[PDB]
């Protein structure tokens, strides 16, 4: 509480003593000097306690933090120090933390343009752990948008910087966090979905998802690369160019093969995404009968899961009309 | 949907 204030004092002196020097460009201000990483750290670690972020609220956390990675960004742009790094990382983490479950926050950081803008110039930054930050941060701001969030998240082309940057990730937790923020985005509006198909080698990359390997053996990484495939899928459906590139990577197949899968949201995914691809084309129409989706969906309509249940009777009921000559 | 979440993950390990 004491010491809050304190940390949240000097982050505001430090942001008004950066203002007093972009308005005048009299040194420019560098955040080792005067302490400032440190700073953000103890408010990074203590944002993971629910107590202690309703105090941070009240003392206007949200403001102070935003506002000092905004500032550092402008000043210092793209560069690799590692206190730099270091501080926009802290800060953003404190970011991710004060956004979590607060409608309010998630309102708000994304009416800040500004900060905004800074946040996604940070996705190409060649720190990947800066990159993981930035992700999560919109995945928060992503998730349960109001109508005025939406649009500022596709204004400041966040959907196009999130695509950019999962193709260049070496990192299995990068793209864990890159594709969970696309996840979220890819349902807001076809404008978003249609910006990730335009995305050069975007759709080869994703089916490339549905059969990744993990070495950390977890399923992340095929649920949200399924789930951004399935919320894209209503859009590729209308377009031959889209599902070609899904045809040259086998993706019905694979899709297939989901269907089996002890991963509830695998399936559910896989179902939505059939669902969705059954529909307006003879062509793939036909391949999912010559490769027994009808008898595979049968075995899921009457699951106690909804989506799946909803699903796979969507996609059957497509596939019953439309029958392919015996 | 990728949900929301604390910046748990990106605790240094």
């Amino acid at each position: 509480h004491h010491h809050m204030l304190h940390l949240l004092e000097q982050i505001r002196a430090y942001c008004e003593t950066c203002w007093e020097w972009q308005e005048a460009h009299n040194p420019m201000p560098a955040p080792v000097e005067h302490q400032i990483c440190p700073a953000v750290c103890v408010l990074m670690k203590l944002s993971f306690d629910e107590e202690h972020r309703h105090a941070m609220n009240e003392l206007g956390g949200l403001q102070a933090i935003a506002e000092l990675l905004q500032v550092d960004c402008e000043m210092y742009g793209l560069t690799n120090d590692h206190y730099s790094i270091t501080l926009r990382r802290y800060a953003g983490m404190a970011l991710t933390n004060l956004t979590f479950g607060d409608v309010a926050n998630k309102a708000t950081l994304c009416s800040m343009k500004g900060c905004m803008r800074a946040l996604v110039a940070q996705l190409k930054s060649e720190s990947e752990d800066l990159q993981q930050v930035i992700a999560s941060v919109l995945r928060n701001l992503s998730w349960r948008a109001d109508v005025n969030s939406k649009k500022t998240l596709r204004e400041v082309g966040s959907v196009k910087a999130l695509m950019e940057c999962a193709l260049e990730v070496k990192k299995e937790s990068t793209l864990k966090s890159v594709l969970s923020a696309l996840w979220n985005l890819s349902a807001h509006c076809t404008e978003n979905k249609a910006d990730i198909c335009a995305v050069d080698g975007a759709l080869a990359f994703l089916v490339g998802t549905l059969t990744y390997r993990s070495q950390t053996n977890t399923l992340a990484i095929i649920e949200s690369g399924g789930g951004i495939l399935r919320n894209v899928s209503s859009l590729i459906a209308t377009n031959e160019d889209h599902r070609q590139i899904l045809r040259e990577n086998n993706c019905l197949q694979t899709l297939l093969q989901h269907l089996k899968s002890h991963s509830l949201t695998i399936v559910s995914n896989a179902c939505g995404t059939l669902w969705n691809l059954s529909a307006r084309n003879p062509k793939d129409q036909e391949a999912l009968w010559d490769m027994g989706a009808v008898s595979m969906l049968k075995n899921l309509i009457h699951s106690k899961h909804k989506m799946i249940a909803m699903g796979s009777a969507a996609a059957l009921r497509n596939l019953m009309a439309n029958r392919p000559a015996k | 949907g990728g949900g929301e979440q604390l910046a748990i993950n990106e605790l240094i390990s």
